[PDB]
């Protein structure tokens, strides 16, 4: 199961 | 509580992907500011990089001042400008449709604020709407663009050498408004800001876009089905009932290559030209200030 806010959510860093 | 010298911490306004946003006043000058902390225990401490990007930025239209930085007590402490709410909290209030005007209003602000971004050596790598804020008072007209947790430089400030093509990337910013690039796992530049602001774009004419709401069971599951469906709908089936201007827009930005600096000023002549044509006034009228 994924939450369907997995596609609105900001993913990474500046790395 | 009593924050640099001359500042007063109020209440939460907003929380991003680290620290807090307090409402604050500006004791000393009487205004109202937004106070970011971060608890200096932070396993990844990230305010202090973000302030010098904020810093590199100051002078450009449309990105909030810094007033202070600094650290008191359990925190590290930026105090900005107050800004207004975000182009996805002005949607919903706007019923998830904006009209014609306003979309080409926005457009031609945020292209100018991601060149102007460009133009300081960084990419934001993180255009949706939640990271677009009108101003408050006199600045109610004017579009901020904000979060730049996941900005990085795309050139050496010095000899603007543009950094390496890379592939294999995990996906940086968000899966509904990533460039197709940006699934592929190549690495972000100019083109993938203005890609990503296509989307906004079309997902503001739409209401949605046609990869919201893909059921999967894991998060990398649910960026590869965002992923398939964008790079299995054509532009012209995407923007099917708009104006052509937002597929030229998105066919031009998928073209660019990968150190290409984008013609920004034809992509805002481009929506300009259709702003003309509809008999449209550059005059800042929303559609929400038109709610009673
Ligand atoms: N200067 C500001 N004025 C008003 N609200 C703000 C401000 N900065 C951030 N916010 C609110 O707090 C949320 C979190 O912001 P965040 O992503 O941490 O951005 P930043 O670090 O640029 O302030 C935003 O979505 C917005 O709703
Ligand atoms: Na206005």
């Amino acid at each position: 199961y994924t939450p369907s806010s997995a596609s609105t959510v900001s993913v990474g860093s500046s790395e | 509580l009593r924050v640099g010298n001359r500042y007063r911490l109020g209440r939460k306004i907003g929380s991003g992907s680290f620290g807090d946003i307090y409402l604050g006043t500006d004791i000393a000058a009487g205004e109202e500011v937004a106070i970011k902390l971060e608890c200096v225990k932070t396993k990844h401490p990230q305010l202090h990089i973000e302030s010098k990007i904020y810093k590199m930025m100051q002078g450009g239209v449309g990105i909030p001042t810094i007033r202070w930085c600094g650290a008191e007590g359990d925190y590290n402490v930026m105090v900005m400008e107050l800004l207004g709410p975000s182009l996805e909290d002005l949607f919903n209030f706007c019923s998830r449709k904006f009209s014609l005007k306003t979309v080409l209003l926005l457009a031609d602000q945020m292209i100018s604020r991601i060149e102007y971004i460009h133009s300081k050596n960084f990419i934001h790598r993180d255009v949706k709407p939640d990271n677009f804020l009108m101003g408050l008072g006199k600045k109610g007209n004017l579009v901020y663009i904000i979060d730049f947790g996941l900005a990085k430089k795309y050139r050496d400030a010095r000899t603007h050498q543009h950094i390496p093509y890379r592939e294999n990337k995990n996906l940086t910013g968000t899966a509904r408004y990533a460039s197709i690039n940006t699934h592929l796992g190549i690495e972000q530049s100019r083109r993938d800001d203005l890609e990503s602001l296509g989307y906004v774009l079309m997902y503001f004419n739409l209401g949605s876009l046609p990869w919201q709401g893909l059921k999967a069971a894991t998060k990398r599951q649910k960026y590869e089905r965002i992923s398939e469906k964008k790079m299995s709908t054509p532009i012209e089936v995407l923007c099917k009932g708009y104006p052509s201007e937002f597929a030229t827009y998105l066919n031009f930005c998928r073209s660019l290559r990968f150190d290409d600096k984008p013609d920004y000023s034809y992509l805002r002549q481009l929506f300009r030209n259709l702003f003309h044509r509809q008999g449209f006034s550059y005059d800042y009228v929303f559609d929400w200030n038109m709610l009673k």
